[PDB]
RNA sequence: GUAGUCAUAUGCUUGUCUCAAAGAUUAAGCCAUGCAUGUCUAAGUAUAAGCAAUUUAUACAGUGAAACUGCGAAUGGCUCAUUAAAUCAGUUAUCGUUUAUUUGAUAGUUCCUUUACUACAUGGUAUAACUGUGGUAAUUCUAGAGCUAAUACAUGCUUAAAAUCUCGACCCUUUGGAAGAGAGUAUUUAUUAGAUGAUGAUUCAUAAUAACUUUUCGAAUCGCAUGGCCUUGUGCUGGCGAUGGUUCAUUCAAAUUUCUGCCCUAUCAACUUUCGAUGGUAGGAUAGUGGCCUACCAUGGUUUCAACGGGUAACGGGAAUAAGGGUUCGAUUCCGGAGAGGGAGCCUGAGAAACGGCUACCACAUCCAAGGAAGGCAGCAGGCGCGCAAAUUACCCAAUCCUAAUUCAGGGAGGUAGUGACAAUAAAUAACGAUACAGGGCCCAUUCGGGUCUUGUAAUUGGAAUGAGUACAAUGUAAAUACCUUAACGAGGUUGGA
């Protein structure tokens, strides 16, 4: 199978994680699965695999080697609270990423153009995604997870 | 022009700062503080570049904005991602105790020195301006933009005090004269580490001075740039890049791979 | 002559790889269509379930609607059109000028009414927002009704006596006791400091100092932190920040400012003086320097080192290596003045000669129930045009930069693409091999001689050649992240001469 090497390795206290680079070795078989990847690492370090976040990666000209960088977070409730929005929906848990622009950008059209009275109702109506929503959504899989 | 600057861009921000060529197009421009825009490392620079204990941007974001406070400028909190830590300063990284001078390289980079416990409490600070002010008070000011309320009188304008940040307390100065040792903060020769030799006056508007050091090389610059490390031979803080005195190319090269 | 043109010249048109260019260039042709600087809590304002969305702080939870806020919206960005001018370069501190920004600092003398100081168990208002009542071809319209805020107007004794400042005897030793010694600032001048800071430097300060100034100053903050102190309600305890003010320098600046330098020209000789050409002066402006002007006068002085002056559409020009060489840079102007119909006046403010604020005027120039009621996108694209000349009105703010209020607002930055020989590159894409079968060869300059000898199978072998699809995560446009790089899973069909 694969063999990696874990190469620099850093100590984030602040935002709580370790930060080290990564060179897969697949020899034989095409560039490593994020996913795949994400256990082998884990195991060596023996640490639960979602607290591991594995981030870019790329493959030399063909010879089998991938370079990457990934996250050792501790507790997956800080985890979730740094990574990013878009980390999120990649391992499913946040979801959706809806075209805001567009409509935003309508939105001011009107909004723009009223008195406070309707305003209010208009803003009932913005595609949603609060934060505050945001946030209850990264609740529940605060709570609903436990284990490892 | 139409007002005041507000903006800075990555090919304009200073060699200092080691800076990402291809980067981007911008870089977080120094906010208004206790040192010249030129001459300081805003904290986002400081963690993300430096220290790399941030990364993305929105990484800082966090770390200076977080309820937890992580960043310590000397003996103070920060929380702005780009407060101007300049020369002689102490930045502590809370989360990890960790201690830290803002000096120049021998090279003229901005590096960071770890420092002890014991340092941390002491920092150095020189002599602006001194002058008497409301009610019979006198009063002295350091680089740092430091005020000094009654301050000992044998101390003339261009002097260097050593800060026991602890106590806000001062100990031990030392003027600039034939003797010492000093760092100069910068110029084609910033980095450097010497004995101050003699100091000539022009008046006609600009002094200079000359230096020796560990080979005994032969400087010189203008007083404005000479800040005194020391008195009489003897540092006061553990300087980077071993000793502050740089090498030739040639010297460089003999000393690493040996030619 | 020669052909070639390593001439084009354009004139014919084909795997895989990308550091990746494309209406400044014409006129400084503008706003079709598309489009657009607002904003947050420890933090200032929200209903005793009519913002109200819960939910049961509960005398004010969140929670937000809306507003109030309070902020930026003088930033840029495109634009020489000018401009031969310091424009600009250096090259000036500014005793000559202004200063948000940022810190640092920071502020006892406000009465003393002839303390019902009332009494601060911190004032008054005023308002929205708000419920509503409306209007009108129709407004960022607006009317009239009511509301309520308040970190906004508008304030405002700071007691509990003899306030508090400032000598100090004295002992009484410290707790010092100290007697009784005496008593704040923006704005003015006017003196005195200043012998006893500083400059070369001062009439400098920062002093005072009086006066006398429709003149200031001075946290009716909020936030958690309310548990320690004694009291026992108490008195505190304010902690700590938020929210201020203060002046100084604190960068912010600018803003001057010397000191070198645009093309030619003597066929530039001379120049410049009615108010400036000069000096010098009174003032006044100027925010504040200045003939900048009011004067008032000085006659000035510039100048062949060509001055007056002329003529060069002129908008306009940073890195570093380097025996030698190697090379190269910043990146289509680092630098850096003048436009955003015409004109005018005005606008913000720390902070605009405010482009993208006005007005009003002009002009254009438009909607219309008749009435009124528009409108200036060289910050974009787009069609006309122009008409020389070039890619969808892609993706994201993934960075890294931007603004920005206590967050993670927002960033037309930036980025990402595509398109796209754009300039392109690359230069690597059916052959390796099984056998038979064999005609004799096939070539020559060949005329005949010569050379000698495989050559056809439209015969029978080769690997599970390889290509193309399939998870494959992904350096990865945290979304491009299946399109990359994998990985594999699978998988070969010009000429001439009849």
């Amino acid at each position: 199978t694969i063999v990696i090497r874990t190469k620099k390795i850093l100590v984030n206290p602040l935002l709580s994680r370790r930060q080290l680079s990564l060179d897969v070795l697949h020899p034989d078989s095409p560039t490593a699965s994020k996913e795949k990847i994400r256990e082998e690492l884990a195991k060596q370090l023996k640490v639960d695999a979602r607290n591991v976040v594995v981030y870019g990666f790329s493959t030399q000209y063909g010879g089998g080697k991938s370079t990457g960088f990934a996250l050792v977070y501790d507790n997956q409730q800080y985890l979730l609270k740094y990574e990013p929005n878009y980390r999120l929906r990649k391992v499913k848990i946040l979801g959706e990423k809806p075209n805001t622009r567009r409509s935003f950008k309508e939105l001011k059209r009107k909004i723009k153009r009223t008195s406070g009275k309707a305003i209010t109702k208009l803003l009932s109506e913005k595609k949603g995604d609060t934060w505050a929503s945001v946030q209850s959504k990264k609740s529940d899989h605060l709570k609903n997870f436990v284990a490892k | 022009a139409r007002g005041p600057k507000k903006h800075l861009k990555r090919i304009n921000a200073p060699k200092s700062w080691m800076l990402n060529k291809l980067g981007g197009i911008w870089a977080t421009r120094p906010s208004q503080g206790p040192h010249k825009l030129r001459e300081s490392l805003p904290l986002s620079v400081l963690l993300k570049e430096r220290l790399n204990y941030a990364l993305n941007g929105r990484d800082v974001t966090l770390i200076l904005n977080d309820k937890e406070q992580n960043v310590f400028v000397d003996g103070k909190v920060r929380r702005d991602k780009g407060y101007p830590t300049g020369l002689m300063d102490v930045v502590r990284i809370e989360k990890t105790d960790q201690s830290f001078r803002i000096l120049y390289d021998t090279k003229g980079r901005f590096v960071l020195k770890s420092l002890s416990k014991e340092e941390a409490k002491y920092k150095l600070l020189k002599v602006t301006a001194k002058a008497i002010g409301p009610n019979q008070i006198p009063y002295i000011v350091t680089h740092d933009s430091r005020t000094i309320r009654f301050p000992n009188p044998e101390i003339k304008i261009g002097d260097t005090l050593k800060y026991d940040l602890v106590n806000n307390k001062i100990e031990n100065f030392a003027h600039l004269e034939s003797g010492n040792v000093c760092y100069i903060q910068q110029g084609n020769n910033i980095g450097r580490v010497g004995i101050i030799q003699h100091i000539e006056k022009h008046q006609g508007s600009f002094d200079i001075c000359h230096v020796k050091d560990a080979k005994g090389n032969a400087f010189a610059t203008r007083l404005g740039n000479i800040f005194v490390l020391g008195q009489g031979k003897k540092s006061w803080i553990e300087l980077p890049s071993g000793d502050g005195v740089r090498e030739t190319i040639l010297e460089e090269r003999k000393r690493k791979f040996s030619y």
